[PDB]
């Protein structure tokens, strides 16, 4: 018994209208909201009756298999990730939800490169770290190259939270190698994509 | 005022136990049968345990195979989870929930968690407690400038700029757990390029674990 | 059968 729980992501703008769905293989629904950082919390159950205290624009629907979490007049509060939960199965089971975002228009990212520290490589190692600030949406992609080599599985990426200011996000790739490896090439790069480029950005150094 | 709160959390060594704690106020606490739920860094929910109200009768998820230990002390007001050999995977986030539902005889069936805990971090891991390694991201409009975060062990560290100072535009990243087992993050913040030399910028690295705090002076 | 709390069994 599993729950296919979609979209996975979903932008809505703030007065609009959030649809989520919930799809069984096989009315015992719930739905669960997650701010980040927080515990989970009861929205509603048997699929439409709302727990007390949750706000009139939150209701629920589902005809036997398919089911729908709704969101009126979206607020800043209700950005969250959202659970649908089955528990007429055994054992229960849950979604992997969906995260509802805030939409904005489309911003390219400000691009910056850096170079190790001195002080960081008498430890011994490298790290080079490239720099996407203030971007939307959420989607984006960054190849590392050295000597004009493409780089792979030598770089963590991380993004911050959706901007509570402007609601853009921001990104920061890793790459780190040896001292050995760093001293042994000159030319470093990294190279960028996003809806907001209309072609990949490339910032770079010796 | 209704609630559960949770405590009990922390970092352990694997191969060990440990014991989550959660008391229960504002409500009759024998009329529900409580619950262990757990969260994944990134992953999503999962059932772990269910007790009833006498604090006799418990049943577990099926991948529990008798690691986990669900209990009640109702003069307390409290339920208790145990965890017997300790794993990486067991890093989670555990949540203490109060079940609505139908019993049938001692079995829980139909429920839905209306109350949670705020929650408790449990990380596993092998390493011990290191302070973090600070490197700067030197400039080269407006600038862009950062400390690099690294090797440190554990979560969290907090970042602040020139004594909390200076807030506008600064981005503190998620830690990222290395393949060496210890943790690191970086925080950058952008800048007038004209400020870059009228204006001193230090990060600060605050890491209560190790009781440490670490100053960096970035300059290009 | 039996309630744990209520809402469930009073709906």
């Amino acid at each position: 018994i599993v729950l296919a729980q979609s979209p996975d992501s979903l932008a809505v703008s703030p007065g609009e209208r959030a649809t989520i769905h919930c799809k069984s293989s096989q009315h015992s629904i719930a739905w669960y909201q997650q701010r980040p950082g927080q515990p989970p919390k009861l929205l509603l159950y048997w699929a439409s009756m709302r727990l007390s205290g949750v706000p009139d624009r939150f209701s629920g629907s589902g005809s036997g298999t398919d089911f729908t979490l709704t969101i009126n007049n979206l607020q800043a509060e209700d950005v969250a990730i959202y659970y649908c939960h089955q528990y007429s199965s055994h054992p229960p089971t849950f979604g992997h939800g969906t995260r509802v975002e805030l939409r904005r228009t489309v911003a390219a990212p400000s691009v910056f490169i850096f170079p190790p520290s001195d002080e960081q490589l008498k430890s011994g190692t490298a790290s080079v770290v490239c720099l996407l600030n203030n971007f939307y949406p959420r989607e984006a992609k960054v190849q590392w190259k050295v000597d004009n080599a493409l780089q792979s599985g030598n770089s963590q990426e991380s993004v911050t939270e959706q901007d509570s200011k402007d609601s853009t996000y921001s990104l920061s790739s890793t790459l780190t190698l040896s001292k050995a490896d760093y001293e042994k090439h000159k030319v470093y790069a990294c190279e960028v994509t996003h809806q907001g480029l209309s072609s990949p950005v490339t910032k770079s150094f010796n | 005022q209704v609630q559960l709160v949770q405590s009990g959390g922390g970092v352990f060594k694997p191969g060990g136990s440990l014991r989550l704690s959660c008391e229960a106020s504002g409500f009759t606490f024998t009329e529900y049968y409580m619950t262990w739920v757990r969260q994944a860094p990134g992953k999503g929910l999962e059932w772990l345990a269910y007790i009833s109200k006498n604090g006799e009768y418990s049943k577990y998820s099926p991948s529990s195979n008798g690691r986990f230990t669900i209990s009640r002390d109702n003069a307390k007001n409290s339920v208790f989870l145990q965890l017997d050999r300790l794993s990486a995977d067991d890093t989670a986030v555990y949540y203490c929930a109060r079940a609505d539902g139908l019993t049938y005889f001692s079995e829980l069936l139909q429920y839905i968690f209306d109350l949670w805990g705020q929650g408790a971090r449990v990380t596993v891991s092998s390493a011990s407690t290191k302070g973090p390694s600070v490197f700067p991201l030197a400039p080269s409009g407006t600038a862009a400038l950062g400390c690099l975060v690294k090797d440190y062990f554990p979560e969290p560290v907090t970042v602040s700029w020139n004594s909390g100072a200076l807030t506008s535009g600064v981005h503190t990243f998620p830690a990222v757990l290395q393949s060496s087992g210890l943790y690191s993050l970086s925080s950058v913040v952008t800048v007038p390029s004209s400020s870059l030399g009228t204006q001193t910028y230090i990060c600060n690295v605050n890491h209560k674990p190790s009781n440490t705090k670490v100053d960096k002076r970035v300059e290009p | 059968w039996g309630c744990s709390g209520k809402l469930i069994c009073t709906t």
